[PDB]
């Protein structure tokens, strides 16, 4: 019940950051990153922000589990699963990229 | 260009000297790794209608053990070398007992010239090298291993050891840049030495055909 | 007292330095992880655990014994059979990294 | 270029610097830390990435992963 | 891989990158307008550049400044190239490097209306002001892993990997790249199989194929014994030429008619 | 997207494997401790060097 | 110590061999520059 | 002047065991005392362990020559 | 079976443990150590089985 608060805070922070990035791009402040155009660097920054938010949420979820949890036991044993699965189930799924 | 042309000529000369040293012809340690400053001080550093003009920087070098065997390194000025130039070169070479040589052509020679080159093969061996291919020495590249041209005695010894017919050995065409660099012809095996990660060193053989 | 042992050990160290130079010129970028047939560390550990070496007491194993044993094992392990000079050269080249 | 005015020279220098910077490539992202010892260089500087945690050497550049 | 001091500082590497990158008029030109100016001194447009220097038509090919500075060019070499490429048939009156507009003036001296259109088109499409063909654009990225960092044995003994600038092109030339100065002619591979066979040699092709295969097979974290990779590489480089694994490379070998029909082309080989 | 990727992989990898197997189906290590093929052409003086 | 000294003098012998090779190569260069001259 | 390996490869061992088992199944004399078993394959394995199989292997070389090795001559792997 | 000897690391093995103290005595029961075919330390996982 506290991990939910942390996850919501992180998601809101990520949303605010991406909105600020969009505003900067609209008002012509985000300079093009070397080797990429303006749209390319904008998309790269957005994706990096989203991935950082997802990783933070997953780490917060993982650190909030109990030794008696079964997902964590099966992941640490490596029999079937992974940390990303727990992150998607509890914290947040993530970006649905295509191509 | 002036400076760039001089740099290209110097690099070509260094590559030719390294090639001759690799084949076995005795060469100075000085000219083998001479810098460009002495090259300027020697010729004149004015290739654009000046002293360092082609056909004058040619070098004749004799073999290590066979001082009677030499080879010229010409530099025809004609961008598209014809047949008259090679004809006069061969005619002037006929005075000496020399047989081998090396032609440095600006651009790719006309097909009519290759026929004449191969025609005089049994009597006067001569090959060609585009200047674009002489600006770099491939044998020093990381991918290219260390080649060693073998003698007939050891080739026969090898064939007899494994009881394997020379036809069964790997093949390597004469068009291979390494093959032309070492001057190997048909019916001749070349030793290869590659750094083996699973066995330290591994030596294989390849017959030219 | 014996100087022959000292000379033999010096020769062994010189050969070790030569092998190190060969490895450096053959394995660039310093990659220690290599694949070889016999895991010598595991064998040594098994010998220690069987014979009860107890690595605290002074052991009874002269260096000359080790040198001669290694030289003989370097001879016994053959890949290119034959006393021919080419055969010996190939045997040395093949069984080089393992030695 | 040398005969150009001060303002023109400054503008040319700024354009050249901007072009040089833009020609570069963005460095690979990651969480840099000194808790992992790289086996290819013996240094501690490196960067990790969780996805299995990929290890990227900072100085030596040893690439590995931990499960 | 840069060889000279440029490997360390990016200032002396940008020029190398530019000279290895294909630049044409289209990349540096911004506007191109043809005018039928009768008298050269009349100058229908307001430009005080022709009277100082001194056919009833000309081309005003004004160039961009930002791109020209990015590639670090000068109008002198541009004029020299545009005059030598088309013989002593035109007269390009370049402009000084002090004015704001980078205007030019191309005139022809000795059906004639479309000649200027044709020449401007065929020069704008391809002129090779500074660079080589094939190579479209070049990147400039630092090595983050040991697979591209420079390694030198230090006097103390430790390898001490060094971080040096390296380029990443988008084409295949190799031959014309290695000849360029400030370029290590020992570590600059090509990432292509057929190209190396016409530059280095068959053994180099074998090594390059081995390295590429190991790279593409070890990218997902998997591991394959090197023996299998070596065996595949040797089999593809046994007859000197790069025999293709397809029906067009294995059926050419003198294996036997009963073995060729099994893979493919049954009735043809029979 | 994932399902389509799996379907195309399941169709392409089979052909890739078939071509790889039909090019080295006769290679073997003879009793002369050397790797050759059906034409007795030596490919490696020692298996895996 | 004596073995070190004899190794050093053997290196000196190899240095003298390098000297003789250099002098021989110069003595043939004096003759070969004549051909390089008459060629043009 | 035999140069082939002095060890028995797995292929040869398997083929020899199978052939000896087939021969035993066809009412052939054994080369070891039977402790009370009947499976011909087990008898063949026991004979191989006892090094009494009357078979000699002819390893053909790539050149064309061959070498005759006896089961009781070379070392067995398993 | 037998007298096996091998060393393996557990999935949840903190990297900052070998350098500091408690190397041969791990609070988290990691650093698998087998001697004479007897499990001594560590928790078995896919890394060891």
């Amino acid at each position: 019940s506290k991990t939910y608060q942390d996850i919501q805070n992180t998601i809101k922070k990520a949303k605010q950051d991406v909105i600020e990035v969009i505003e900067k791009a609209h008002n012509n402040e985000l300079e093009p990153t070397p080797g990429n155009t303006l749209r390319q660097t904008f998309e790269n920054q957005v994706n990096r922000i989203l991935n950082d938010a997802r990783d933070k949420t997953g780490s917060s979820a993982q650190k909030s589990l109990s030794e008696y949890n079964n997902f964590k036991s099966m992941v640490v044993s490596g029999a079937k699963g992974s940390k990303i699965n727990i992150s998607q189930v509890i914290a947040v799924v993530g970006q649905q990229n295509v191509e | 260009d002036d400076e760039e042309e001089t740099y290209r000529l110097w690099k070509i000369r260094k590559t030719i000297m390294q090639l001759c040293h690799d084949r076995g012809y005795l060469v100075t340690q000085d000219e083998l790794d001479q810098t460009l400053e002495e090259f300027k001080a020697q010729f004149g550093d004015k290739p654009s209608e000046g002293r360092p003009r082609r056909t004058d920087l040619t070098v004749l070098v004799a073999h290590n053990d066979d001082p009677t065997d030499q080879m010229f390194v010409f530099f025809p000025e004609e961008p598209k070398v014809g047949i008259k130039t090679i004809k006069v070169y061969c005619q002037r070479m006929q005075e000496e007992n020399i047989t081998r040589a090396l032609i440095v052509v600006q651009q790719g020679m006309t097909p009519s010239a290759k026929q004449s080159l191969v025609d005089m093969a049994p009597k006067y061996i001569l090959e060609q090298f585009l200047q674009q291919e002489l600006l770099i020495n491939i044998t020093e590249h990381e991918l290219v291993p260390e080649h060693v041209v073998m003698t007939k005695e050891e080739v026969t010894e090898l064939l007899a050891r494994y009881k394997l017919r020379e036809n069964q050995l790997p093949r390597i065409q004469a068009g291979d840049p390494v093959a032309r660099y070492f001057g190997i012809k048909r019916g001749q095996v070349v030793k290869i030495i590659r750094p083996s990660e699973t066995a330290g060193r591994y030596i294989t053989y390849r017959l030219v055909q | 007292s014996n100087a022959h042992i000292q000379n033999e050990l010096e020769r062994e160290f010189e050969r070790m330095r030569e092998d190190r130079e060969v490895l450096r010129v053959i394995f660039p970028t310093g990659d220690s992880k290599v694949v070889l047939p016999c895991n010598l560390l595991r064998m040594i550990w098994n010998a220690q655990k069987i014979f009860h070496i107890n690595p605290r007491l002074p052991s009874d194993l002269h260096p000359i014994k080790v040198v001669e044993g290694v030289k003989e094992l370097s001879k016994k392990l053959v890949i290119v059979n034959g006393d021919d000079p080419l055969s010996r050269q190939a045997q040395e080249n093949a069984t080089l990294l393992f030695n | 270029e040398e005969m150009a005015s001060d303002e023109l020279k400054e503008m040319r220098k700024n354009l050249t610097k901007e072009a040089i910077r833009e020609h570069q490539m963005a460095k690979t992202g990651g969480t840099q830390t000194d808790l992992f010892t790289c086996g290819k260089c013996k240094k501690k500087n490196c960067t990790y990435t969780q996805v299995t945690t990929f290890v990227v050497c900072n100085e030596c550049g040893n690439r590995w992963k931990f499960c | 891989f840069l060889l000279g001091q440029s490997a360390r500082d990016a200032e002396r590497a940008k020029d190398i990158l530019c000279r290895l990158e294909h630049t044409t008029l289209r990349k540096v030109t911004a506007n191109t307008a043809i005018y039928y100016d009768p008298n050269p001194q009349s100058t229908v447009v307001a430009e005080d550049q022709e009277w100082v220097n001194v056919s009833p038509w000309l081309l005003r090919v004004e160039l961009d400044r930002k791109h020209m500075t990015d590639r670090k060019l000068t109008m002198e070499q541009i004029a020299e190239k545009i005059n030598a490429g088309f013989g002593d048939d035109l007269n390009c009156i370049f402009n000084d490097d002090n004015a704001e507009k980078l205007v030019l003036r191309i005139r022809i001296m000795n059906d004639d209306d479309v000649f200027l259109r044709c020449i401007e088109s065929n020069m704008l499409t391809d002129m090779t002001l500074q660079g080589i063909e094939q190579i479209s654009k070049v990147y400039m990225h630092l090595p983050q892993t040991d697979n591209k960092k420079k390694i030198i044995i230090t006097e103390d003994g430790e390898f001490k990997a060094l971080q040096e600038w390296i380029l990443e092109t988008d084409g295949v030339s190799l031959m014309r790249v290695l000849s360029e100065k400030d370029v290590d002619p020992v570590r600059t591979t090509s990432n292509d199989i057929v190209e190396i066979f016409t530059v280095l040699g068959i053994e180099a092709v074998r090594k390059a194929l081995e390295r590429e295969l190991y790279h593409v097979i070890s990218f997902d974290g998997s591991y394959v014994n090197y023996r299998h990779l070596a065996l595949l590489c040797d089999t593809m480089t046994c007859r000197g030429h790069l025999m293709a694994i397809t029906r067009h490379g294995v059926n050419r070998q003198d294996t036997g008619p009963l073995m060729k029909c099994s893979f493919e082309e049954t009735v043809d080989v029979l | 997207e994932g399902l389509i990727d799996t379907a195309v992989k399941t169709a392409e990898t089979g052909y890739i494997q078939r071509r790889l197997i039909k090019s080295m189906e006769s290679v073997m290590v003879k009793y002369d401790a050397t790797v050759r093929n059906s034409i007795n052409q030596v490919v490696q003086l020692r298996y895996g060097e | 110590r004596q073995k070190l000294l004899k190794e050093q003098e053997e290196k000196r012998l190899r240095e003298k061999e390098e000297q003789k090779k250099l002098l021989e190569q110069r003595a043939q260069y004096v003759e070969k520059t004549k051909n390089i001259l008459m060629f043009t | 002047k035999r140069i082939t390996t002095p060890y028995m490869t797995k292929y040869e061992r398997a083929r020899v065991l199978g052939t000896r088992a087939l021969q035993i199944a066809m009412c052939a004399p054994v080369m070891v005392e039977l402790e009370g078993e009947t499976d011909p394959l087990l008898i063949a394995m026991k004979e191989l362990k006892a090094r009494k199989i009357p078979i000699i292997i002819r390893r053909y070389l790539p050149d064309g020559s061959y070498e005759d090795w006896g089961v009781d001559e070379l070392i067995i792997s398993d | 079976p037998g007298h096996i000897n091998c060393i393996r690391t557990h999935s949840t093995h903190p990297d900052d443990e070998d350098s500091g103290p408690y190397k041969h005595i791990s609070p988290g029961d990691t650093k698998v150590v087998v001697e004479n075919g007897e499990l001594i330390m560590g928790i078995l996982c896919k890394k060891s089985l």
